[PDB]
Protein backbone atom coordinates (compact mmCIF):
# COMPACT_ATOMS: atom_id res chain seq x y z
CA UNK A 1 0.00 0.00 0.00
CA UNK A 2 2.43 2.32 1.30
CA UNK A 3 2.76 4.57 4.07
CA UNK A 4 3.69 8.08 3.35
CA UNK A 5 -0.06 9.76 3.43
CA UNK A 6 -1.69 8.39 0.23
CA UNK A 7 -5.15 8.03 -0.60
CA UNK A 8 -7.04 5.41 -3.02
CA UNK A 9 -9.95 7.28 -3.96
CA UNK A 10 -8.84 7.86 -7.11
CA UNK A 11 -9.61 5.18 -9.27
CA UNK A 12 -12.03 6.53 -12.57
CA UNK A 13 -12.48 3.26 -15.10
CA UNK A 14 -15.35 2.16 -17.28
CA UNK A 15 -16.51 -1.20 -17.85
CA UNK A 16 -16.34 -1.43 -21.93
CA UNK A 17 -17.25 -4.33 -24.41
CA UNK A 18 -14.15 -5.25 -26.84
CA UNK A 19 -16.16 -4.96 -29.97
CA UNK A 20 -14.65 -6.64 -33.61
CA UNK A 21 -15.13 -5.31 -36.94
CA UNK A 22 -18.89 -6.28 -37.28
CA UNK A 23 -19.61 -5.14 -33.53
CA UNK A 24 -21.12 -8.23 -32.18
CA UNK A 25 -19.23 -7.78 -28.99
CA UNK A 26 -16.79 -10.28 -27.52
CA UNK A 27 -16.22 -10.00 -23.93
CA UNK A 28 -15.72 -7.09 -21.62
CA UNK A 29 -12.98 -5.33 -20.16
CA UNK A 30 -12.72 -2.34 -17.89
CA UNK A 31 -11.09 0.91 -19.43
CA UNK A 32 -8.93 2.90 -16.97
CA UNK A 33 -7.92 6.32 -17.41
CA UNK A 34 -5.27 6.96 -14.98
CA UNK A 35 -3.14 10.02 -14.00
CA UNK A 36 -1.11 9.15 -17.19
CA UNK A 37 -2.22 5.88 -18.81
CA UNK A 38 -5.19 3.92 -20.73
CA UNK A 39 -5.19 0.87 -18.83
CA UNK A 40 -7.76 -1.20 -20.92
CA UNK A 41 -7.72 -4.39 -18.39
CA UNK A 42 -8.98 -7.80 -20.15
CA UNK A 43 -9.49 -10.83 -19.01
CA UNK A 44 -8.35 -10.25 -15.45
CA UNK A 45 -4.68 -10.90 -16.99
CA UNK A 46 -4.43 -8.84 -20.35
CA UNK A 47 -4.03 -5.09 -19.69
CA UNK A 48 -4.27 -3.22 -23.14
CA UNK A 49 -2.71 0.16 -21.21
CA UNK A 50 -1.23 2.79 -24.06
CA UNK A 51 0.41 5.86 -23.58
CA UNK A 52 -3.18 7.88 -23.14
CA UNK A 53 -1.87 10.31 -25.66
CA UNK A 54 -0.40 7.44 -27.89
CA UNK A 55 -3.39 7.31 -29.67
CA UNK A 56 -4.20 8.90 -33.11
CA UNK A 57 -7.67 9.82 -33.59
CA UNK A 58 -10.53 8.83 -30.61
CA UNK A 59 -14.18 9.67 -30.97
CA UNK A 60 -17.76 8.41 -29.26
CA UNK A 61 -21.15 7.45 -30.33
CA UNK A 62 -23.87 7.94 -27.08
CA UNK A 63 -22.59 5.19 -25.53
CA UNK A 64 -19.87 3.62 -27.62
CA UNK A 65 -15.94 4.30 -26.76
CA UNK A 66 -13.90 4.66 -30.08
CA UNK A 67 -10.04 5.31 -29.92
CA UNK A 68 -7.64 4.74 -32.29
CA UNK A 69 -3.55 4.12 -31.10
CA UNK A 70 -0.67 4.31 -33.77
CA UNK A 71 1.15 0.81 -34.41
CA UNK A 72 2.42 0.12 -31.08
CA UNK A 73 1.56 -2.99 -29.30
CA UNK A 74 -0.60 -5.41 -27.52
CA UNK A 75 -3.13 -5.74 -30.19
CA UNK A 76 -1.87 -3.96 -32.81
CA UNK A 77 -2.52 -1.18 -35.00
CA UNK A 78 -6.09 0.02 -36.05
CA UNK A 79 -8.92 1.82 -34.88
CA UNK A 80 -11.04 0.11 -31.61
CA UNK A 81 -14.53 0.02 -31.15
CA UNK A 82 -16.10 0.14 -27.56
CA UNK A 83 -19.54 -0.51 -25.93
CA UNK A 84 -20.08 0.82 -22.62
CA UNK A 85 -22.85 3.63 -20.86
CA UNK A 86 -20.33 5.76 -19.06
CA UNK A 87 -18.99 6.64 -22.85
CA UNK A 88 -19.54 10.35 -22.13
CA UNK A 89 -17.39 9.80 -18.43
CA UNK A 90 -14.29 8.73 -20.44
CA UNK A 91 -14.89 10.77 -23.66
CA UNK A 92 -15.36 13.73 -21.45
CA UNK A 93 -12.38 13.35 -18.84
CA UNK A 94 -10.13 12.34 -21.45
CA UNK A 95 -10.98 15.63 -23.13
CA UNK A 96 -9.97 17.32 -19.73
CA UNK A 97 -6.64 14.96 -19.53
CA UNK A 98 -5.60 16.45 -22.50
CA UNK A 99 -5.71 19.85 -21.62
CA UNK A 100 -3.92 19.08 -18.88
CA UNK A 101 -0.89 17.74 -20.93
CA UNK A 102 -1.51 20.03 -23.78
CA UNK A 103 -2.05 17.00 -25.32
CA UNK A 104 -3.30 17.13 -29.29
CA UNK A 105 -7.16 16.36 -29.71
CA UNK A 106 -7.73 18.21 -33.34
CA UNK A 107 -11.28 18.99 -32.79
CA UNK A 108 -13.14 18.78 -36.22
CA UNK A 109 -16.40 19.68 -35.56
CA UNK A 110 -16.98 22.87 -33.73
CA UNK A 111 -20.24 24.04 -35.16
CA UNK A 112 -18.99 26.89 -38.01
CA UNK A 113 -21.00 29.28 -39.71
CA UNK A 114 -21.30 30.44 -43.47
CA UNK A 115 -17.79 29.24 -44.31
CA UNK A 116 -14.37 29.74 -42.51
CA UNK A 117 -11.33 28.37 -45.17
CA UNK A 118 -11.55 29.43 -48.64
CA UNK A 119 -10.92 27.46 -51.81
CA UNK A 120 -9.74 28.20 -55.03
CA UNK A 121 -12.06 30.24 -57.50
CA UNK A 122 -11.77 33.55 -57.15
CA UNK A 123 -11.52 36.08 -58.50
CA UNK A 124 -14.35 34.77 -60.91
CA UNK A 125 -15.11 36.00 -64.54
CA UNK A 126 -18.14 36.35 -67.33
CA UNK A 127 -18.40 33.62 -69.68
CA UNK A 128 -20.18 36.04 -71.82
CA UNK A 129 -22.50 33.21 -73.83
CA UNK B 1 -2.08 -10.03 -30.31
CA UNK B 2 -1.15 -10.82 -27.12
CA UNK B 3 -4.64 -11.69 -26.43
CA UNK B 4 -5.83 -8.21 -24.84
CA UNK B 5 -9.31 -6.93 -25.10
CA UNK B 6 -9.32 -3.83 -27.35
CA UNK B 7 -10.10 -5.77 -30.70
CA UNK B 8 -9.46 -4.01 -34.41
CA UNK B 9 -11.78 -2.49 -36.38
CA UNK B 10 -9.71 -1.16 -39.35
CA UNK B 11 -12.73 1.03 -39.86
CA UNK B 12 -13.73 4.29 -39.13
CA UNK B 13 -17.47 4.05 -37.71
CA UNK B 14 -21.12 5.85 -37.42
CA UNK B 15 -19.39 8.75 -34.40
CA UNK B 16 -21.61 11.54 -33.18
CA UNK B 17 -18.36 13.96 -32.75
CA UNK B 18 -14.68 13.57 -34.11
CA UNK B 19 -11.74 14.44 -32.06
CA UNK B 20 -8.45 13.09 -33.73
CA UNK B 21 -6.02 13.03 -30.51
CA UNK B 22 -2.69 12.08 -32.37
Amino acid sequence: MGSDTVPDNHRNKFKVINVDDDGNELGSGIMELTDTELILYTRKRDSVKWHYLCLRRYGYDSNLFSFESGRRCQTGQGIFAFKCARAEELFNMLQEIMQNNSINVVEEPVVERNNHQTELEVPRTPRTP
Amino acid sequence: HSQMAVHKLAKSIPLRRQVTVS
